[PDB]
């Protein structure tokens, strides 16, 4: 029927509307598309790529290449902790600037599992054992090597393997906004910690200090919802770049 | 969650980048001694809005259409109160495609060029809207260009001439005896049918210039007290 | 002993480990423009040059304890080499892919890790944020440019602080580009195959750097006293499927 009624919401501008728009250049023939390598369809493809974790974000190490490397001295430290961090890939200072972390800061809620890779960058002659301990959410970090061994853990022998991979489930956002004040400790998130099972020993010509590197990416299908503004841009809306 | 709640439709290109944003606000007047105050102009670019620029710059090459919506409000200046009569104001939004003539005043002929598409809009209606297709002579827009615009001493590093998308101009459509009015226009920007190639790391440092990538050196992340996790 | 293979291209031969893995950028092998050889080839003829397919070995660099990294801008790194360099002068438009080998000469008693990454459109920022980079600060052909440990303050130079990769991003996020890690306790070489990547089918090879090769040590070199104090790093490049505008009448 040609006679109609206009309903509430007529003639308003809703910034999220999806209506057909009039075309300003209808006679213009656009350049045809050509194949370009590396087409992206979804932002989760970026988050599934490993990036280096700045585990050593202590002091001035963030202003150099030292943030990305964890120092291990030979002949010392059996039974002590090498490093550890909470499993909050969006809000923790350890993870918030990686490829996975920056994508997650654009969304209010997310969940999935993360893949953690540890690489020993010492000489081929340096041998030793590490305990990689996983604490489930609500448990808290282990206190000694015995407690770490009594939970979920992998014994990493760097004399046999340069790399060790952990797939950590039950990863989800903990807050509606960015709460880094609990950045060191999250009561809803677990931990990964590394322990000296043995020290690192070597021959006389491989006594140099060694390093471990950590990589992170989304392990499987990761879910994100509720796109928002990233908190890494502020005061620049006023400055107009 | 539930048995298959795995959802990623919100991180698709269209939902990550296809959100209407306010990219520019400016004003123009019906009457002024200074001619440049009687019209407004804006070169279409996304590089001056930080939030959109960061999102757009996770990719090297892009293709999209642009939908433009104009929110135009007016107010009366402080002057003689005899002009209590308010004939309804009409507006002209002019798109100048790459290579089109550009106006120098409100009286320039370019306001009448048949090759500059224009909208004529009177106050009290739904906001005017117009769409621009993909405008480049090349096959994609480039967010990054590691080259020089031409081979000369006047070449500009990082400037790709093929990213030209046009300009928008705004003026009142006056009768013989207009009143003194000021109009503010807010331009709303939406990308449509987006394709993107070659992903890049997100911008870490603050943006310094709208035309290049210059930055001050910034630490890779924020600091914590200890490298170990301690039981609190 | 590990198996090795010899590769001859034109009048050059190199040896590689058969156990070395190849990274193909974005999964795309270089190819000619043949898919669009319709009517446009009459008004825009193009010609290949298969004699540019040979190995060009650049000057080697020395990986030291205090080394922060090197970078090479491409097409530009080969502008003075040979028939490839000559074709850059004679042909206004061109396109090409590449095979890149990065090899380290290290012993089992050396330790350290490198990242080898090819970054398309690697636009670099200026050391003064109100000025612009000169062309010599970006590349000098075959000669490598170096990163620094921290911020510099050159008037028209590149901001070369390594942990921002001269582009204003976290350097740990550079794995989004085609890359290979070199860990001296497991491997000593990288092979990256780069297709042609641009917003147009062809471009001027003196005006535009299509990608930049970066070699950045994430873990520094270390050794015992009396050993060699550096590890040589050699870059070898073979252009693949180079194509240029035709010079004849229609």
């Amino acid at each position: 029927g040609n006679p109609t009624q206009l309903v509430p919401g007529s003639n308003m501008y809703l910034t999220s509307d999806d209506f057909r728009s009039p075309e300003a250049m209808p006679q213009f023939e656009v350049t045809p598309e050509m194949f370009i390598p590396g087409e992206v369809h979804n932002l989760m493809e970026i988050a599934e790529t490993d990036s280096t974790v700045p585990v050593n974000n202590v002091g001035m190490a963030v202003n150099s290449m030292e943030a990305y490397r964890i120092g291990v001295n030979p002949n010392t430290g059996s039974g002590t902790q090498v490093y550890g961090w909470p499993l909050n890939p969006g809000k923790s200072s350890v993870f918030k600037r990686t490829n996975l972390g920056e994508i997650l800061n654009y969304f209010a809620h997310w969940s999935g599992s993360i893949q953690l890779t540890f690489v020993f960058c010492g000489s081929a002659q340096a041998t030793g054992k590490f305990l990689l301990a996983y604490s489930p959410p609500g448990a808290g970090a282990p206190t000694d090597r015995k407690g770490a061994r009594l939970g979920t853990h992998v014994v990493w022998d760097v004399g046999l393997q340069s790399s060790c991979v952990l797939e950590v489930p039950w990863i989800s956002n903990t807050f509606y906004r960015k709460d880094k004040s609990s950045g060191t400790g999250f009561s809803k998130a677990g931990y990964v910690t590394c322990w000296f099972q043995t020290s690192i020993v070597a021959p006389a010509d491989a006594m140099s200090k060694c390093y471990i590197m950590c990589f992170v990416s989304a392990d499987n299908d990761f879910s994100v919802r509720l796109l928002k503004d990233t908190p890494f841009i502020k005061e620049q809306a006023a400055r107009r770049v | 969650f539930v048995g298959g709640f795995h959802t990623r439709s919100e991180s698709s290109l269209e939902n990550f980048l296809g959100r209407a944003a306010n990219t520019y606000r400016t004003s123009f007047k019906t009457l002024s001694t200074k001619p440049s105050l009687k019209f407004a102009s804006w070169t279409i670019t996304t590089r001056k809005v930080a939030m959109l620029r960061r999102k757009m710059e996770m990719f090297t090459y892009m293709r999209f259409d642009v939908e433009v919506t104009f929110v135009i409000t007016s107010s009366k200046c402080k002057s003689d109160p005899s002009s209590g009569s308010l004939p309804v104001l009409t507006f002209m939004v002019q798109y100048v495609p790459p290579g089109g003539p550009v106006p120098s005043s409100v009286d320039s002929f370019s306001w009448q060029s048949s090759t500059n598409p224009s909208i004529f809009w009177t106050q009290g209606n739904a906001p005017p809207r117009m769409s621009i297709p993909y405008m480049s002579i090349g096959n994609a827009y480039s967010n990054y260009y590691d080259g020089y615009s031409h081979h000369g001493a006047d070449g500009v590093y990082g400037y790709n001439t093929l990213n030209n998308q046009g300009q928008l101009y705004f003026r009142h459509v006056n009768s013989s005896n207009p009143g003194a009015y000021t109009c503010v226009v807010k331009i709303y920007f939406k990308l449509q049918h987006v394709k993107a190639w070659v992903p890049r790391p997100p911008r870490l440092c603050n943006y310094q210039r709208a035309e290049n990538v210059n930055f001050k050196v910034q630490g890779v992340t924020d600091t914590k007290e200890s490298i170990t996790a301690n039981p609190g | 002993s590990s198996n090795v293979r010899s590769i001859t291209l034109g009048n050059s031969t190199i040896t590689t480990q058969e156990s070395s893995n190849v990274v193909v950028g974005f999964g795309v092998w270089p190819s000619y423009l043949s898919k669009s050889k319709s009517g446009s080839g009459s008004t825009q003829p193009t010609q290949p040059d298969t004699a540019t397919e040979r190995f060009y070995t650049l000057e080697s660099v020395k990986w030291q304890k205090t080394d922060n990294g090197w970078y090479w801008k491409f097409p530009d790194a080969l502008k003075d080499m040979g028939l490839f360099g000559q074709n850059m002068l004679y042909h206004f438009l061109g396109r090409t892919g590449w095979t890149i080998h990065v090899k380290c000469e290290a012993s089992r008693f050396f330790q350290g890790a490198l990242l080898v990454v090819c970054v398309p459109q690697a636009e670099k920022g200026c050391a003064v944020i109100t000025r612009d980079v000169n062309a010599t600060a970006l590349d000098e052909g075959d000669k490598a440019k170096k990163f620094t440990a921290g911020s510099v303050s050159s008037q028209n130079g590149v901001q070369t602080a390594v942990y921002n990769a001269a582009m204003g991003v976290a350097v740990g996020n550079l794995t989004i580009f085609p890359h290979q890690w070199i860990n001296l306790k497991t491997n000593n070489s990288a092979t990256i195959v780069k297709p042609y990547i641009n917003s147009i089918p062809m471009e001027n090879m003196y005006r535009h750097f299509n990608f930049t090769l970066m070699v950045i040590p994430f873990v520094p070199l270390e050794w015992s006293v009396g050993a060699c104090t550096y590890v040589p790093i050699t870059v070898t490049v073979a252009p693949q499927n180079a194509e240029y505008i035709g010079l004849r009448l229609a």
